[PDB]
């Protein structure tokens, strides 16, 4: 079908 | 700059620096207290006499954590006369430890002696290392335990592993007592150790062993001597055979078990049929208890037989196996690549000790 | 967000050759995967293996990935804490075996194979953050 939207990154350092 | 290499066994320590050749330092893993602070090693079995000697290995797995941070405290003061924190050290650890106990290694390598970055090696995937392999399975037996340890590029395989309660110490636990069976008195604590030199000195595998014990009931062509230290002379004749029987042979002890040769075959199948091959073709045997002679051909027999007709068998048994674990990590700590493996303190600091569960394997 | 900037994100250090997700629940498809390389083409079959109740067969049998034959070395893909697979792929005439690890989340697989000679540890710790990265967003 398809796939849901990603969720947000993890912040980087 | 040196990275330091400490392999820790329930009998024996061996410690030293990685690009070295041997250990530096090889000493009993005994931490000894006044029987009513604290020495280690050599020490404290010159003052056994007045002192309570513990263990903290058990089968190759820690059991006393005080104990063991003692150990690890002597290894770098006195034995390497290092201090901890300048060096990565590669520490080892039995197949199949607990991870709660691997977590504790990490937790006082990093916060009790600060070390600078550490990694966590099985023992047996060292010895590979030594034998100059990457694929194979290993046959590690030493003071207090037996591992059969499929390894496949690198990677033991845990599922496969497998673990047997018969070991060095047993060995010469089962000497004392056929010689006793003989005539000769051997019971308490220093006659065990004249028992472990008469093992180490005399005993042997034999190839076929009914044979031998017929050959040596006809004949007393395989008898041999040994002074005691009191002065006298005793003769062993098939116990010193009968002894390193009992690997193949546990019901010599009273074990249920399957001898190793059996071990190392249901190891074996236990594995991936695209390396069983693999396998066969490097058995590596590693330890002391793997200095018997006589073993390899024992071994190489025992398989063949129990192999597909046409599988091709190979023992390997490097003339340097008693230190083939410590060997193997000096070689490993030494590459290039080694740098990459280990666990920095930043990472410690990020992670905690459960860090050895994602890098370490 | 989307997916393929989590494709993205694993692979911007250069120690990995291949990395996807890929979504197990229902109708097991990928959701991102680098194109051109294996991970990309792993079918349902492959993935219900990995997830499935069989936990032995795959010791002996091996198991496959986009049709690439992997020899299992640690199985915690279904424990609590660990969520994790360890992976070496098999290969013929002396071509160079790689590091593979699966973790598994909420709705996800996530996939990651190691350039040559990169440890498993590292792919372990690397595909591991990620995997927990997800489970915290209650994927
Ligand atoms: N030449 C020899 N022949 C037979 N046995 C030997 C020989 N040399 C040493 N041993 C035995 O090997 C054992 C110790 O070996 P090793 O150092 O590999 O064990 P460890 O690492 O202390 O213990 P483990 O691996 O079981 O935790 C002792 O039982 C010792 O008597
Ligand atoms: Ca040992």
């Amino acid at each position: 079908g398809g796939p849901p939207p990603a969720p947000p990154l993890p912040a980087a350092q | 700059v040196q990275a330091l290499v400490i392999d820790n066994g329930s009998g024996m320590c061996k410690a030293g620096f990685a690009g070295d050749d041997a250990p530096r330092a090889v000493f009993p893993s005994i931490v000894g207290r006044p029987r009513h602070d604290s020495y280690v090693g050599d020490e404290a079995q010159s003052k056994r006499g007045i002192l309570t000697l513990k263990y903290p290995i058990e089968h190759g797995i820690v059991t006393n954590w005080d104990d063991m941070e003692k150990i690890w405290h002597h290894t770098f003061y006195n034995e390497l006369r290092v201090a901890p924190e300048e060096h990565p050290v590669l520490l080892t650890e039995a197949p199949l430890n607990p991870k709660a106990n691997r977590e504790k290694m990490t937790q006082i390598m990093f916060e009790t002696f600060n070390t600078p970055a550490m990694y966590v090696a099985i023992q047996a995937v060292l010895s590979l290392y030594a034998s100059g392999r990457t694929t194979g399975i290993v046959m590690d037996s030493g003071d207090g335990v037996s591992h059969t340890v499929p390894i496949y590029e690198g990677y033991a395989l845990p599922h496969a592993i497998l673990r047997l309660d018969l070991a060095g110490r047993d060995l010469t636990d089962y000497m004392m007592k056929i010689l006793t069976e003989r005539g000769y008195s051997f019971t308490t604590t220093a006659e065990r150790e004249i028992v472990r030199d008469i093992k180490e000195k005399l005993a042997y595998v034999a190839l076929d062993f009914e044979a031998e014990m017929q050959t040596a009931a006809s004949s007393s062509a395989l008898e041999k001597s040994y002074e005691l230290p009191d002065g006298q002379v005793i003769t062993i004749g098939n116990e010193r055979f009968r002894c390193p029987e009992a690997l193949f042979q546990p019901s010599f002890l009273g074990m249920e078990s399957a001898g190793i040769h059996e071990t190392t075959y249901n190891s074996i199948m236990k594995c991936d049929v695209d390396i069983r091959k693999d396998l066969y073709g490097n058995v590596v045997l590693s330890g002391g208890t793997t200095m018997f002679p006589g073993i390899a051909d024992r071994m190489n027999k025992e398989l063949t037989a129990l192999a597909p007709s046409t599988m091709k068998i190979k023992i390997i048994a490097p003339p340097e196996r008693k230190y083939s674990v410590w060997i193997g990590g000096s070689i490993l700590a030494s590459l290039s690549t080694f740098q990459q493996m280990w666990i920095s303190k930043e990472e410690y600091d990020e992670s905690g000790p459960s860090i050895v569960h994602r890098k370490c394997f | 967000a989307g997916w393929n900037a989590y494709i993205d994100n694993l692979m911007a250090d250069g120690t990995c050759q291949d990395a996807a997700i890929v979504g197990y629940k229902d109708s097991p498809s990928v959701w991102a995967a680098v194109p051109g390389k294996t991970f990309v083409n792993i079918t349902p079959a492959e993935v219900g293996v990995l997830v499935g109740k069989d936990r032995s067969s795959f010791y002996v049998n091996g198991l496959t990935l986009g049709g690439q034959k992997c020899s299992v070395i640690r199985d915690s893909l279904l424990q609590d804490g660990e969520f994790s697979m360890d992976l070496r792929t098999k290969s013929t005439g002396g071509a160079p075996t790689f590091n593979v690890t699966v973790t598994k989340t909420d709705k996800t697989l996530v996939l990651l194979m190691g350039k040559e000679g990169v440890h498993g540890g590292l792919i372990n710790k690397k595909c591991y953050e990620m995997a927990s990265h997800l489970r915290r967003s209650q994927y």
